[PDB]
DNA sequence: ATCGGATGTATATATCTGACACGTGCCTGGAGACTAGGGAGTAATCCCCTTGGCGGTTAAAACGCGGGGGACAGCGCGTACGTGCGTTTAAGCGGTGCTAGAGCTGTCTACGACCAATTGAGCGGCCTCGGCACCGGGATTCTCGAT
DNA sequence: ATCGAGAATCCCGGTGCCGAGGCCGCTCAATTGGTCGTAGACAGCTCTAGCACCGCTTAAACGCACGTACGCGCTGTCCCCCGCGTTTTAACCGCCAAGGGGATTACTCCCTAGTCTCCAGGCACGTGTCAGATATATACATCCGAT
């Protein structure tokens, strides 16, 4: 199901994600499509950082929504 | 003075001196009140009252009465010249007005 | 009442056009509670640090500005470690026409350059004014040790 | 229990007597309306301040002290009612 | 009940001192009380202001004397100033 | 045949009589009703001490008497004997009550 | 020549304009919106940040706040919207 | 042959010009000498500050301008266009200055 | 010693003041009355100013004294302190 | 409101709250002065000052000038029906008068 | 040097720099405005003092100043001043 | 210039009543003695500014003359207002009943005054550059004698 | 109804100057923190007088008719401010020079607020009686029509 995700660089991309997918499933799909490592990645929506321990079904996210991605530079 | 009699009697002042001092102290006028101010103020008040009462008594006597009434007070205040200027804004209750008719309105010969 | 419709429009227009470098959304199920995440500007010593802001909305909007507070300690002449804010647009220059997007972008702009005209905390502003390098180093290590 | 057109209670003979006390010999026919308007304006001015004075003190009945204080504020001192 | 103060006895004493036979009614008595209070407030307020102007903090006799000079018209001012001077001279010794 | 005065002299007699008395010329109850109406127009559910009503009536009577004195002065200045509303307006404007 | 309902809504209330008032800066606002701004806001135009206290005082005594043209236009174009409120 | 204005058409020009400016009208040294002469009666060998004299001049000018406005109104009320001493006296009496 | 100074208030000065007031025709007897009322007003203000100066044990009529005398008389003035 | 900011900025004024409080306390007005009185008084004073200044600046712009002069103050005060009533018995030095000419004196 | 004499010059200037960002004010107008502020302040404070005294009190709270403002100013000005002051005090208290 | 009605006003006498002048109990505010400290009087010094004077130049005041516009006096008109009388209306007075609200008293709790350390807001002094005063030439617009 | 000449007023451009706005050093007043005595907010009780109603006078208001005298418009006369040109006077600006007294500082002393104790001066309440208001009946001043 199409979903928008936008990084800190201002680029927004579309990914197919069913509501039953976990956050780690979305991270694995992100690895499949670009491969940016998930450890530096954090997902933000509704002022809350997404947790891999909760499926997107209970997160109550509708269609065509936009998520935020923040990169955590390991080092510096 | 001899510092023997009451302050009102000490200065020969009929108006009270202690009450004036208390009013000056607790009237929010100044941080301090001098020891000579209340005597002066009470003297001024008594003199003014004496003048007004003398004029009112004369006016009542000329009217064949022995009881001062507000009409006599208004006559005494208005007929004088200094007291008219001092009290030119006040309104005496039941005081009436002075009797005057403009010279023009009087009948022709 | 009307504030409900205003908040609905605000969430809708934040959702359709998300701001760049700032992400805001309601943590609580109620609409009044809100959270914002801000990432430091490129030309700043705040690289590698993300800051979280808690927002409480008054019963009446937009006539009364919403309260905001820093969750994490920030080293900046404008921003104390306690979390108070010294900003004119939030309270003195607040008007109904302002939106949450405008105030958040104003805060983001403030993060780039310190303002010593009205220093809430005097010693940190004085240290920054004395030399830029020491302030840059302390800000970098502070945002590295706390934010991450 | 509201009231209406009470300004007409200031009857023409009353204004005539007031003028005669003032010292007036001949009165035109249009004086009465102007005098009623003037009196109404003056009453409004005094009553507004009197009601404000009695409202500040958290009371419900306007008293003589309030009226005399309003009159003194407007510059028309009144004697014979206390204060 | 409560006790309210007034200048009744003093004004009556002055009246008997100036006219041993005439009497005064109640309305004239209230009028005299109001007049005394009004003049007192005027003089005291003017003296307080005048004392404040010169960066002083006390109301001596000369402040009241100058306030009397300012307020009352000419002849009354001169007579009242003379009377007050005599009263204070008698009091101080 | 019946004896009637020439128009004008009994006005002078009324002037002489009414300048000596000191009663209240306006009636009591109409004035009380008017002041109550104005007060209730200002703040509802108000009560009046009788002394307040008497003081208000005295003040209004004194003010009107003074205004009529000045109005007559203006009318005599204009070489007339009949006071007219323009004279009241001029007196009020000079006094500064309405400008 | 005729504005639509899309441009007819309040810029601060996002509802159909009810009893519009025109500011000196040629800005239109709904009457309850204006009252709330004057009671609680900083007594300035939300869009232009210019004081309207002088104009407000001048127009309050004569009850000149209302704008007849825009109010008539809105009440005739969308009577249902005005009536439902 | 010489061009002469109609009588009364340049007085309006003077009114228009003087109501437009703010400068002082009375001369300065005559006013200062008059003030010193008036003051030396109350107390001898007094001294004055220039600011005090300027303030006195401003106050007197404003008072006279207001009195002349009132006099003009009183004169026009009597169907005239010329001010006369009786107009000034009537205006002062109505204002109550000389009682 | 000074004397005969009310003549310093010339006819043109009174005409200019009246023109500011907004009058068109000025009679020939206005000037004397104007000089009289001006003299009365100056006396009234100067008395209070000099008394204020005397109380403060000073010897110069400061602008402040004139300002407070005018305020006492009911014609308060702006632009000289206060 | 939050503490740790100057009193004048706590309620967002410009006039000094502290100076007004000191003037009320040491001015021989009452034995005790409340803590909310000076703020309210400063608010009223600042509002009146801004109200005067707005009209003064409008008049100055009308006169093709950019520096406010006493004539502008007199024009602004006299042209407002409510400020004129408030400042009825005051004289503004170097102010002049409003321009008016009685309709009778105008030429035919 | 001289003594430190106080005034409202900087405060009036700051207020002026809000309504008109690009309009200066002369010195004479500054003195006139200073005198006006002093006059209004003294009027309001004196009326409040008398009003508090009439009720046998000892404190000049905000209510006395509010009623003094209501009495002294005309209608619309009184309403606007009361609104401004109430807003300022309720902002200050919280 | 009066003279006689006819009216209203001023004067003398009985009377009776409610407000005024006085007496009494008492309690709260005024008087007396003592102490501490800050406000004010007094002396000395500095320098700001107030008075006084001299010389030039020129805007302003003083004077005189022609005359046209306005102030003032007299006449005539009719319309509004004064004066008296009969009639309708509500103020004024008395008596009663009720309760909302003014006024007084007891608790105590939170607001405000006092005091010490201190640091930044705001005041005194300097300096500079731009808005405004001013001069010179020109375009625009009321004004009046003549049609 | 208008045309045109002479004069006052407004616009525009260039030049110069002084004072308004901004900056810096600094000294003192506002800030902050803590403590303590009391002002008034509140709950409760009393009891005063303000509100409402009802019935009976008769005093005041109301409508009407008749007459008359005063406002207002009009016309005529004369005289006095006004506009303008010429001459005389001192206002005004700049300059110099002295010293008078206003403003500030340091020191000392004595006047007053604060505290406690004690007592009598005046305040609320009650009471007797006479000053003045009211009713009744004469004496006289004044107005008006007409000789
Ligand atoms: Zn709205
Ligand atoms: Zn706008």
């Amino acid at each position: 199901m199409q979903i928008f995700v936008k990084t800190l660089t201002g680029k927004t991309i579309t990914l197919e994600v069913e509501p039953s997918d976990t956050i780690e499933n979305v991270k694995a799909k992100i690895q499949d499509k670009e491969g940016i490592p998930p450890d530096q990645q954090r997902l933000i929506f509704a002022g809350k950082q997404l947790e891999d321990g909760r499926t997107l079904s209970d997160y109550n996210i509708q269609k065509e929504s936009t998520l935020h991605l923040v990169l955590r530079l390991r080092g510096g | 003075s001899a510092k023997a009699c009451t302050r009102s009697s000490r200065a020969g002042l009929q108006f009270p001196v202690g009450r004036v001092h208390r009013l000056l102290r607790k009237g929010n006028y100044s941080e301090r009140v001098g020891a000579g101010a209340p005597v002066y103020l009470a003297a001024v008040l008594e003199y003014l009252t004496a003048e007004i009462l003398e004029l009112a008594g004369n006016a009542a006597r000329d009217n064949k009465k022995t009881r001062i009434i507000p009409r006599h007070l208004q006559l005494a205040i208005r007929n004088d010249e200094e007291l008219n200027k001092l009290l030119g804004r006040v309104t005496i209750a039941q005081g009436g007005v002075l009797p005057n008719i403009q010279a023009v309105l009087l009948p022709k010969k | 009442h009307m504030a409900l419709k205003r908040i609905n429009k605000e969430l809708s227009d934040l959702a359709r056009d998300p701001p760049a470098q700032i992400s805001a959304g309601p943590v609580g199920d109620d609409m009044f509670h809100w959270q914002a995440t801000i990432m430091g500007p490129n030309d700043s010593p705040y690289q590698g640090g993300v800051f979280f802001l808690t927002i409480h909305f008054p019963t009446d909007y937009p006539f009364k500005p919403p309260k905001v507070a820093f969750t994490t300690r920030i080293y900046h002449p404008n921003i104390n470690s306690n979390g108070s804010i010294c900003l004119d647009i939030l309270r003195s220059q607040w008007s109904p026409a302002l939106t949450i997007s405008k105030v958040l972008l104003s805060i983001a702009s403030l993060l780039d350059d310190p303002n010593p005209d009205d220093p809430k905390v005097p010693e940190i502003a004085r240290i920054y004014k004395t030399d830029r390098d020491k302030y840059n180093r302390i800000s970098r290590e502070w945002t590295q040790k706390y934010a991450m | 229990k509201v009231l209406r057109d009470n300004i007409q209670g200031i009857t023409k003979p009353a204004i005539r007597r007031l003028a005669r006390r003032g010292g007036v010999k001949r009165i035109s026919g249009l004086i009465y309306e102007e005098t009623r308007g003037v009196l109404k304006v003056f009453l409004e001015n005094v009553i507004r301040d009197a009601v404000t004075y009695t409202e500040h003190a958290k009371r419900k009945t306007v008293t003589a002290m309030d009226v005399v204080y309003a009159l003194k504020r407007q510059g028309r001192t009144l004697y014979g009612f206390g204060g | 009940r409560s006790r309210k103060e007034s200048y009744s006895i003093y004004v009556y004493k002055v009246l008997k001192q100036v006219h041993p036979d005439t009497g005064i009614s109640s309305k004239a008595m209230g009028i005299m009380n109001s007049f005394v209070n009004d003049i007192f407030e005027r003089i005291a307020g003017e003296a307080s202001r005048l004392a404040h102007y010169n960066k002083r903090s006390t109301i001596t006799s000369r402040e009241i004397q100058t306030a009397v000079r300012l307020l009352l018209p000419g002849e009354l001012a001169k007579h009242a100033v003379s009377e007050g001077t005599k009263a204070v001279t008698k009091y101080t010794s | 045949k019946p004896h009637r005065y020439r128009p004008g002299t009994v006005a002078l007699r009324e002037i002489r009589r009414y300048q000596k008395s000191t009663e209240l010329l306006i009636r009591k109850l109409p004035f009380q009703r008017l002041v109550r109406e104005i007060a209730q127009d200002f703040k509802t559910d108000l009560r009046f001490q009788s002394s307040a009503v008497m003081a208000l009536q005295e003040a209004c009577e004194a003010y009107l008497v003074g205004l009529f004195e000045d109005t007559n002065l203006c009318a005599i200045h204009a070489k007339r004997v009949t006071i007219m509303p323009k004279d009241i307006q001029l007196a009020r404007r000079i006094r500064g009550e309405r400008a | 020549a005729i504005p639509s309902l899309s441009e007819c809504q309040c810029g601060i209330c996002m509802e159909i304009l009810v009893e519009p008032v025109t500011l000196p800066c040629n800005h239109t606002l709904c009457k309850p919106c204006f009252q709330s701004t004057v009671e609680k806001a900083s007594l300035c135009c939300p869009f232009c940040r210019r004081r309207v206290s002088s104009w407000t005082r001048y127009h309050t005594r004569r009850n000149s706040l209302v704008n007849v043209e825009l109010w008539t236009i809105i009440q005739k174009h969308y009577p249902r919207e005005c009536k439902l409120r």
